[PDB]
């Protein structure tokens, strides 16, 4: 009762008469109807009015023109009048009283509101008679029913609206939708996706404007949807769209939003969809184009696809879709090498003899990063790092590592299992990066990969698994130990195993001749509990290097440093075998029956020592086993006197070890010295450097077995040499330094079992 | 995966669990024991402390596995110097236990 | 200098702007005669006979390659003014003076153009550059008109 | 009317009788006139006065002294005024009120100013009796007409000063002079322009009191000239002038300005025209001097040119320019090498013995820096460097390149042209100056020079046009390969042309045998066309190496570098040229038909079968044409069994290009292997080196082609080797090792068309 409702929202107030309280009574002047209520706001106003002041009203017309809804925050019931009298001669400083009530759902009679329950606002107006006026509007009572009475104070004269009641929620006005682009998708269809307010709580509808519009062909295409974004079908090239959005209520009735700025968005002659790709090496890919000519569209059957503009494309891989679209599918695309500052390849698309200057962008990644990384030999600490220097196309890119393991182990199955943990890995100066895991389950598989993250999507590289307790490289054995075996002639090495890890272990000697630069011989032994070992070696004590690496036997891990190279020390190890070659010499007068006789040998060289023998010794045997031993020390001459008729002298070595064993043999014998059986003796030097002897002797009866020959320069007294000569022989040839000029002689000698004989003088070359 | 490999493993890393760790018969009683073998070891954070705990659980997980490998659904169960030496002194034992392998 | 100089040099200046573009990896195999219904201010395909046209030719071309960064198109650039500023002297000796033709205002679209396609644009540039300077010396033996 | 124009600008005041507004009337007491105007500060101060303290203006006299100019800045007036009264017991607190107006330019009536329109400005007067006025003037109104009228108000006692009129632009006091360098001028005539001072709109008279404070000379001429540009000629030795030009306003009155600090320059007793130049080498310049030797100045013909205290300059660079001016031009002088302390010559001029200290000093720079350049081969930068290791006269000076370019070619016209552009070059440490051109003008004319910067000036190097397409220097060439030519023995090589210059080129190609010291030779080529090159060589299976190098056909341009070296590969050529020898070592029995036949042949060497031999091939023929050949391989030795009855046989060598072409022939007969034709030789032993052998023949019925001579031992069985001499020869000698203690086998055979007949064998030499 008494209240009118406001259907539809527009409507046009008039007032008519029915001064300082001089209140009119205003109406809306339907088409139809006429409705006229008294307002609660004054009910002791019926006072007399004079009828000349009726006068003043044909003066001032009162038409108003008042409209409101409730906006898209749903917080302010703002409220627009605006003064149909547009008087700029004079202007009004008019005063709006608002009365509004928002009455709770009361089941107990429709009860008229009394005074003071309406709320009082005042009413701003702009200067050019628009007014605008805010209503706070609590949200729990947007369904219930609000009550409005607008007071008009104009040059003191009050002007009364009557009683209106609307759901506020019915006709609310959205604000212009905001947050849309034009971009052609990736399936030929342009998106008008607009952020739609939230505030509003119940679903939009919204219409929504746009065309083909070009040069020639020109047609309108308006439509209204209800989605707050919405995706448009078949967009064709060289047609200018003219997008405009505005929301309004979808059940029931409602009042349009803000119309918004127009957007225009224009496709060019030729159209792709999808314009750009990201896709690594080997895979496969696919394109679109849509081509106009002069304002009409080529048919799909003349459509050439061409590559860089450098070389044109099998037509085997043309498809053909409608009848202005067509397909391309490369197969097995390698990666793009950088030209210059472009780092990406063109597609195009064109007909017959022409071919427009837009393209089609393909960027091709390599995603093949390796990784691999060790395990420290005290089991804390795993190391590793990927290249980034050899692979060109990025430079472009910001990269991130990522884990993966919880079990015990990996290498199972696809897929990467989503759920993974970066970590942030450093830079080093060589090129390669890496990053340090501690502490680590060593029996726990880790799946490592590769993210790479671009300017139009995100790639990654292929997993790898890796086992810590399997990638382990042992610490270098300790306390080597090389040394020359006692007795046999043997090489020994010993060591002890490191203590990490605690797997068997397979060790690898290598070994040979101490010097600067050496050809190592290697060897290998394969147990686990041998720990020493003993090999052959052609010297004896010629200094020696060994170095030894262990490795997991199982062929699992990685092998070991060098140790620490162990060198040998020099020290004699067993008795010579073979004593000295020694000569006799006779320095005294033949009358005598006691005779000066020195001994005389070399020295003796290293392998014969077998490393060093630091003393000699003379050994003597009579007729009646006259023996005895005296020490000569490093001097390789002695001298002692004969002159008992048999006897027979021996020269031993001794060194560190003990006495030699096999040693040579000689005895002096006057009665036996009067024997001759060589009969001549020539000598010829074949050169400087060469010398011929040979000789024709005759048979005895002893058993002869080495001849002897000395020579010595006669021109000056230098050394006695001489050199042995088997009695098998008959020609000797002699190598050392000779000169024809001076006089040399020779003196050959027969040697018995028991002694010497009559020798052969010769006093010249023959 | 073959379980013939298990044991194995279940050597090697017992051996260096107790050879780092010297470096400072029923399936559910050992569960329970090295569960709370866990617990008061966790209470100490020291660097060889820490890791040592990492590395039992490793041991835990495969002793949950080689439970399974018998069809058995196991159900789920001065002060820091003898706690390594205890813990020690059992690691062996479980060593020569696991040896003769028992049942569940 | 003797006019045969002039003559001389012309040629040796021709083929190494030439191997310079030749040296470029975009332009390996584009061909000169291709067909781009954007790009069609860039001097090309009909043959020029007159000394006038040909520097006209070249100072679209230097205006054209002006808008590249790259280090190879500033010394193109550069042999291109030396190469203007010789053409003169050859239009000098059978006295014909020529006008300093300036950057046509037919480059409107340019700009546009690049923002849009810039790749395909430096292509056939450098391109149809190298195609119309073959014509050149083959136009060169002839002697062309004033 | 009521102005009295202010003339002249000193004037006294002094104040006359006619107690808080008591106002005393003052007038100006001049030498002929005594004007007493009343100013229109105060016109109600008709004020009866009592005549009793008429006796107070007995102890006061207003004697004022009152000053008004313009500041140089024009600016501020400064009005200074004095108290006459100096009495020190009292000190009055006197106030001083300056009224000034500076009225418009009007043209309707010379109308008195109003009460109010004067500007009052306090003036500040100081403790001793100055009063300062700044009265702000502005630039514009100078010109105009300025009114100024006193108020002094002392102990409640009232002086007004008559108005007077002044325009403040004619009275101007300047500035003293600024920047009074002395500097001579090139002619001796001893410049002392002083710059005027910038505040100053008008020339200045400038009153230049310079003085001559010598020993014994004195002058004190006050010179009014106002040029500032000041020339005194006839400079006088010892002469110190004390300048003490102050200047006036030349173009109306004013007042001297204030005495500024002497300027006091000592000329000590030696004065030169500036001896201040920088010279180059070979540039001639002129000196003059005046010395003073007590007062009488020494005479132009009397002077003792030295420098380094000696080497009087002879009289015949002499000239008399004036009395006590002379001469002593100096020619192409060298550089002045420097020593002790000094980086000039000393130059002295004296009189007879008695020498002065003062020198001056002559600066001469080896200018000369030769300045190379040279273009990369990808043309694209111009490398430029310079060195200065010779600039050790006057070191320290700054060096700096400048660079000046011209479109095309540059002119043979020699000149320095005006504009150029800086370029700073990079110090090497070689003691070069090196500086790069990126990027580059092939053919303009870039003329570049060197400017160096002394204490003393700047001077320029002559300069030298670089055309960037002349200094070209190319690169080597590309793939060079040489190869040996089969079947012709010619060694070819092939070689590819850089791609910059596109030019004609040259070519200069060297080879020879590879080793660790290598021989060369040189070979040219000037056609351009041509991409290989034959050239014959002796050797033919040599390692060899060739390099090749270029250069443009036309002269300009410099030598590229040699190319990697290409050695060759030995391969097979032709087939071998001669066959191999062999002999007949038959073992068989004389009535066995099928006799151990044994061939020996020594295998051929290096440089007859082309210095390859793989496989041989044993030709056999018999009566009835068997060709079994069959295959040595590289065995050396043959045996075959003698089937038929008339044999031959034949060695060929075969290599991979094909069998042998020419080859030696030997045949076989028994019938006349009974025929003798030797019947006698001689082997005499010389030495066991060489033998001298000889024969004897008889008239065979055969034709006789050549010799075979064998030898062996008897004792040992010696090696076996042989000798093919032709017939022609009689007394043939051989050369290899023989021993006079054995007995040897000699084999001296005829050689016939059908074979051999008796052997000569011998047994023992001759
Ligand atoms: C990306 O494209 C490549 C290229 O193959 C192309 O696409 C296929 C779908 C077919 O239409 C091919 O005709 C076409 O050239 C695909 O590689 C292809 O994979 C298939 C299936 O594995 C291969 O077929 C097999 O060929 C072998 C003989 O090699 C037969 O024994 C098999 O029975 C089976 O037919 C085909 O050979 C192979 N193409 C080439 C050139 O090797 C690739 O699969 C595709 N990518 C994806 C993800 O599908
Ligand atoms: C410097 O002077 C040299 C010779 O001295 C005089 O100069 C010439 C020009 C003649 O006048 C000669 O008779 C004089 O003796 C010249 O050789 C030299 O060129 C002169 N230097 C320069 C830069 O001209
Ligand atoms: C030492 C000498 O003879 N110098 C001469 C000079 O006299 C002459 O004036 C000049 C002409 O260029 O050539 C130089
Ligand atoms: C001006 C001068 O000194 N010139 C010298 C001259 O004196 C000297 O004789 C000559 C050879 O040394 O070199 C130059
Ligand atoms: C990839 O490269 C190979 C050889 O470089 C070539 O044969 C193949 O055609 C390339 N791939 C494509 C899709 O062209
Ligand atoms: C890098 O890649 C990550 C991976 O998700 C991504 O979140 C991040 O935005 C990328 N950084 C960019 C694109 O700058
Ligand atoms: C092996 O030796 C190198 C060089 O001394 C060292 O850098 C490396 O760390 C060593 N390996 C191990 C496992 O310690
Ligand atoms: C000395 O040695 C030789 C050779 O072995 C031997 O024949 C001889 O019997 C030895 N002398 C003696 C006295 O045994
Ligand atoms: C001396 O003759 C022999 C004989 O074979 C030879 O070996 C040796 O080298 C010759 N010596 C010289 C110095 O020529
Ligand atoms: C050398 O003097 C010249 C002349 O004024 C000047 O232009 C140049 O900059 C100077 N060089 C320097 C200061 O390095
Ligand atoms: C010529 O050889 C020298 C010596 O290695 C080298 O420095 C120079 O760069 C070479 N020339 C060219 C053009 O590369
Ligand atoms: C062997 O060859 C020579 C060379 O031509 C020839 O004179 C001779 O007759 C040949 N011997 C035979 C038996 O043919
Ligand atoms: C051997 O004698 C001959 C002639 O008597 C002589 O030419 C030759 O040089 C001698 N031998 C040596 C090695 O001097």
């Amino acid at each position: 009762n008494l209240s009118y409702p406001i259907t539809p929202w527009r409507f046009k107030l008039s007032c008519m008469p029915p001064l300082s309280k001089t209140t009119f009574h205003c109406c809306f002047r339907s088409e139809q109807d006429r409705n006229c209520s008294l307002c609660a706001d004054n009910i002791e106003g019926k006072t007399f009015v004079s009828t000349v002041n009726s006068l003043v009203f044909q003066q001032i017309d009162a038409n108003w023109n008042i409209q409101c809804w409730l906006k898209g925050d749903l917080k302010l019931f703002i409220c627009y009048v605006e003064s149909l009298f547009k008087n700029l001669f004079r202007n009004y400083n008019y005063k709006v009283h608002l009365l509004y009530v928002l009455p709770e759902v009361l089941e107990d009679s429709p009860l008229v509101p009394q005074k003071g329950s309406f709320q009082m606002v005042h009413c701003n107006c702009s200067v050019h008679e628009c007014c605008e006026c805010l209503v706070p509007v609590p949200t729990a009572k947007l369904n219930d029913t609000l009550l409005m009475c607008l007071k008009i104070t104009s040059g003191g004269v009050i002007f009364q609206s009557p009683l209106m009641s609307v759901q506020p929620i019915n006709m609310v006005k959205p604000d212009p939708p905001l947050g849309l682009h034009m971009e052609i998708t990736d399936d030929g269809n342009l998106k008008i996706s607009w952020s739609s307010p939230p505030l509003v709580p119940f679903p939009l509808q919204y219409q929504v404007k746009y065309s083909e519009n070009s040069t020639t062909v020109i047609r309108e295409a308006d439509k209204i949807v209800s989605a707050t974004s919405l995706l448009v079908d078949s967009i064709l090239p060289g047609s200018s769209y003219e997008v405009q959005v505005r929301g309004k209520r979808l059940d029931g009735p409602g009042i349009w939003s803000d119309w918004s700025t127009p957007r225009v968005f224009t496709t060019q002659d030729v159209i792709y969809f999808p314009p750009k790709i990201l896709t690594s090496v080997g895979s496969n890919v696919s394109f679109h184009c849509i081509y106009k000519k002069e304002n009409k569209i080529v048919p799909s059957k003349e459509i050439v696809w061409w590559m860089n503009l450098a070389e044109k494309i099998p037509q085997s891989q043309y498809d053909v879709v409608s009848d202005h679209v067509s397909k391309v599918t490369f197969f097995n695309l390698n990666e793009t090498k950088p030209r210059g500052k472009f780092t990406y390849d063109a597609v195009y698309c064109c007909n017959e003899h022409e071919c427009h200057h837009r393209y089609a962008e393909l960027y091709v990644i390599d995603v093949n990063i390796n990784i691999s990384c060790e395990t420290d030999g005290y089991l804390t600490k795993m190391t590793c790092r990927w290249s980034t220097s050899t692979i060109q196309s990025l430079a472009e890119s910001t990269l991130q590592l990522r884990y993966h393991r919880s079990s015990l182990y990996c290498s199972d199955i696809p897929s990467i299992h989503p759920i993974s943990e970066p970590k942030d890995c450093y830079l080093q100066s060589d090129g390669f990066y890496e990053c340090i895991f501690q502490p680590i389950f060593l029996l726990s598989g880790y799946t490592m990969w590769i993210r790479i993250n671009h300017s139009l999507g995100s790639l990654d590289s292929p997993p790898t698994c890796v086992l810590p307790d399997s990638v382990v490289k042992p610490l270098p054995p300790s306390s080597v130990k090389a040394e020359i075996t006692i007795n046999i002639g043997l090489l020994k090495i010993s060591w002890e195993k490191p203590v990490f890890p605690e797997n068997n272990l397979q060790f690898q000697i290598r070994y040979g001749l101490s010097g600067k630069e050496v050809q190592w011989k290697m060897y290998e032994v394969y147990d686990a509990k041998s720990k020493s070992v003993s090999l052959p070696v052609p010297d004896l004590c010629a200094v020696y290097a060994v170095q030894v690496r262990c490795k997991r036997l199982d062929g699992l891990g990685y092998w070991s440093n060098w140790s620490n190279p162990a060198y040998t020390v020099v020290m004699d190890i067993k008795v010579p075998m073979r004593g000295p070659e020694f000569w006799r010499i006779i320095n005294g007068d033949t009358m005598k029956k006691e005779k000066n006789v020195t001994l005389l040998w070399k020295p003796l060289m290293k392998n014969d020592s077998l490393c060093s023998v630091q003393r000699y010794v003379i050994n003597h045997h009579t007729s009646c086993n006259g023996t005895w031993s005296e020490d000569v020390g490093n001097h390789t001459k002695f001298t002692f006197l004969w002159t008992e008729q048999a006897h027979t002298v021996t020269v031993l070595a001794i060194n560190s070890i003990g006495a030699s064993v096999a040693n040579f043999n000689l005895t002096f014998s006057w009665p036996m010295s009067k024997v001759n059986i060589v009969q001549s003796l020539s000598a010829y030097p074949l050169n400087s450097s060469c010398v011929i002897v040979s000789w024709i002797l005759s048979p005895s009866d002893y058993k002869l077995m080495y001849f002897i020959i000395e020579w010595k320069n006669l021109n000056e007294d230098g050394e006695i040499k001489w050199l042995r000569i088997s009695s098998s022989v008959k020609k000797y040839y002699i190598h050392d330094h000779f000169i024809p000029i001076e006089k040399y002689q020779f003196s050959l000698y027969p040697i018995f079992m028991e002694g010497v004989g009559k020798p052969k003088i010769i006093n010249s070359f023959t | 995966v073959p379980i013939q490999k298990v044991q194995d493993d279940t050597k090697t890393l017992i051996k260096t669990i107790v050879t780092r760790i010297n470096d400072i018969l029923t399936l559910s009683k050992m569960d329970q024991t090295l569960a709370v073998y866990q617990q008061i070891l966790t209470s100490m954070p020291s660097r060889n402390v820490i890791q040592i705990s990492n590395d039992l659980e490793n041991l835990r997980d495969l002793l949950h596995v080689l439970a399974f490998s018998k069809s058995c659904h196991l159900p789920w169960a001065s002060t820091e110097v003898v706690a390594l030496s205890r813990l020690q002194g059992s690691l062996q034992d479980m060593l020569w236990q696991l040896d003769l392998s028992p049942g569940c």
